[PDB]
């Protein structure tokens, strides 16, 4: 999500010569992911081809994805360069798949795209492989060693034990991922070594995916500072059940409740207090002198006491937060960057247009017709002290 | 209000980035280090370095390694048409024809098999296809004359 979704570094690892998936968590509607498809195919250099990742989380993503996968559809209908499609989170049910595999795009999907992370959901994979035993299916087995999106499913123990009824369906292939930062410790999966530690004869695998390890390669628009934190950050081998910070990560919780990889020791604030706060709801009242500094040392800033406060401090706090002084919103807008916040611009108009409307006791005539104005309002938008 | 869209922070920012959530594995850290090094010297190390450790034991300086230093193939012309499915036209993707060329036809040609340079494939569809000027592969289609 973070990493894939700029169009820069998916092509320029394609254009490496590799197999990669451009992101769908950071594209909200058909519109806006079809620039990045565009801006895709123009930093596609001649033939080379890329693939795209959905998740399966959230009804508004799987009713967006009617939209999205349509949009693959027209598309590839066109003759797009995206040759395949990846499924997250989630394994749909056959009839879901067979829709996904005979798409009128389907010839330039293929090949399709799961992630089971146990076995039930490994075992559904091999249904929808014998589903369509002529078309090409990557299965990708993740662990919760992994990042982001989590489980508590073991590395081995699941492929150790479906590896043979995988290998029943020619149309199934395998790849191991997590864990993975270089070539000599993926060594031994791929020649089948790996088995042996468990007594297991052989187990070969056809592909590996690298997800972590390319967090702080040059082409990622990771910041500075970031990737200066994930390497200082140190490994570890077979994880651990001890709840602490692991070798600078510890798991958390996302809204949901699904468990998520994070740096715990890059940052240790956002995440310690999280469980902090979790775990401490029901008195968060009596704590809250202690809770509500916290939300102000991670940078969850509430407002100053909120009757008090000056409706200069509302509306001085809002540009404070949204506009950057380094990145300048006014030049920012000007090369029509993806970061734009503009909704934020929007969401401090309806208060700035709230504020006249809270104080004027007259008609309202002269203030409301001069703001609303394209030409007018805009230019008084991009100067936000003024 | 807190975990809600957390994972942009981590690109393009000038605030303290021990306030975001950034995401890493556990394990994978470890194999971590090296900043700042481009996404084409990271795939290639991996993949150059399980070259050298297949080729040492058991290929042993291969015949498919040398070969490529040397620029020699596997999937000529004539199994090129018979693998790749995608055709491309300019700029746009396309299914390979033979596909629907090989099978369907109701009589189907391969001109001199174990010759590469004169190898043709012809069908009753009446579509055809050739090598011209070396790496240049040939499909002739034909409708009536
Ligand atoms: C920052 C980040 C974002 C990710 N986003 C997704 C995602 O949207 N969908 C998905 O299936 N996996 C996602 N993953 C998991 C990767 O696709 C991959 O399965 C995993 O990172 C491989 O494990 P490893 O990186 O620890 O070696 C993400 C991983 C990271 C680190």
């Amino acid at each position: 999500t973070p990493t894939t979704v700029d169009a820069k570094i998916v092509a320029a690892a394609a254009n490496a010569g590799h197999w990669a998936e451009l992101a769908g968590g950071g594209q909200v509607t058909e519109q806006i992911f079809n620039d990045r498809i565009a801006e895709l195919e123009t930093l596609l250099e001649p033939g080379r081809a890329i693939q795209f990742n959905t998740l399966f989380l959230d009804p508004y993503l799987w009713k967006l994805q009617v939209g999205g996968k349509r949009l693959v559809q027209r598309a590839r209908q066109s003759g797009a360069p995206i040759d395949g499609l990846v499924v997250s989170a989630g394994i749909p049910d056959l009839e879901e798949a067979v829709d996904i595999i005979d798409e009128l795009n389907e010839v330039g999907i293929s090949h399709v795209v799961f992630k089971p992370g146990t076995v039930e959901q490994i075992r559904s994979v091999i249904r929808i492989a014998a589903e369509v035993p002529t078309k090409p299916v990557i299965v990708h087995i993740e662990g919760g060693r992994a990042g982001g999106h989590h489980s508590w499913e073991d590395l081995d123990d699941l492929l150790l034990a479906t590896y043979s009824e995988l290998r029943s369906r020619s149309n199934i292939t395998i790849c191991v991922g997590g864990g993975i930062g270089t070539p000599e410790r993926s060594a031994e999966y791929l020649s089948g070594r790996w088995a042996e530690v468990h007594g297991y004869p052989l187990m070969p695998i056809d592909g590996i995916l690298v997800g972590t390890a390319a967090m702080a390669t040059l082409e990622a628009t990771t910041s500075p500072q970031v990737k200066q934190l994930l390497v200082e950050t140190k490994g570890t081998e077979a994880w651990v059940g001890a709840g602490k910070a692991a070798n600078g990560m510890a798991s958390g919780r996302s809204q949901l409740g699904a468990d998520i990889h994070e740096i715990d020791n890059a940052a240790s604030r956002c995440g310690r207090l999280l469980d902090e706060v979790a775990g401490d709801a029901d008195a968060v009242a009596e704590r809250r002198d202690e809770i509500i500094a916290a939300m102000a040392q991670t940078a969850k800033p509430y407002f100053g006491d909120v009757a008090e406060m000056t409706y200069l401090q509302w509306l001085r706090r809002y540009v404070e937060l949204a506009i950057g002084d380094g990145n300048s919103t006014a030049d920012t807008k000007r090369p029509d960057s993806p970061w734009l916040d503009i909704t934020w611009r929007d969401r401090f108009e309806q208060m700035l247009k709230r504020a006249e409307a809270r104080l004027h006791p007259q008609d309202f005539g002269p203030i409301e017709t001069l703001f609303d104005a394209d030409a007018d309002g805009e230019r008084l938008l991009e100067d936000p002290e003024a | 209000w807190w975990r809600s869209d957390s994972l942009w922070q981590a690109h393009d920012a000038r605030y303290e980035a021990d306030q975001v959530c950034v995401i890493p594995g556990t394990a994978a850290v470890a194999g971590i280090t090296r900043v700042d090094e481009p996404v084409g010297e990271l795939l290639d190390r991996f993949e150059q370095a399980a070259v050298d450790e297949v080729l040492g034991a058991g290929a042993x300086x291969x015949x498919x390694x040398x070969x490529x230093x040397x620029x020699x193939x596997x999937x000529g012309p004539l199994a090129v048409v018979l693998d790749a499915p995608d055709v491309l036209w300019a700029g746009r993707m396309s299914v390979n024809p033979v596909h629907r060329i090989a099978a369907p036809x109701x009589x189907x040609x391969x001109x001199x098999x174990x010759x590469x340079x004169x190898x043709x494939x012809x069908x009753x569809x009446x579509x055809x296809x050739x090598x011209x000027x070396x790496x240049x592969x040939x499909x002739x289609x034909x409708x009536x004359x």
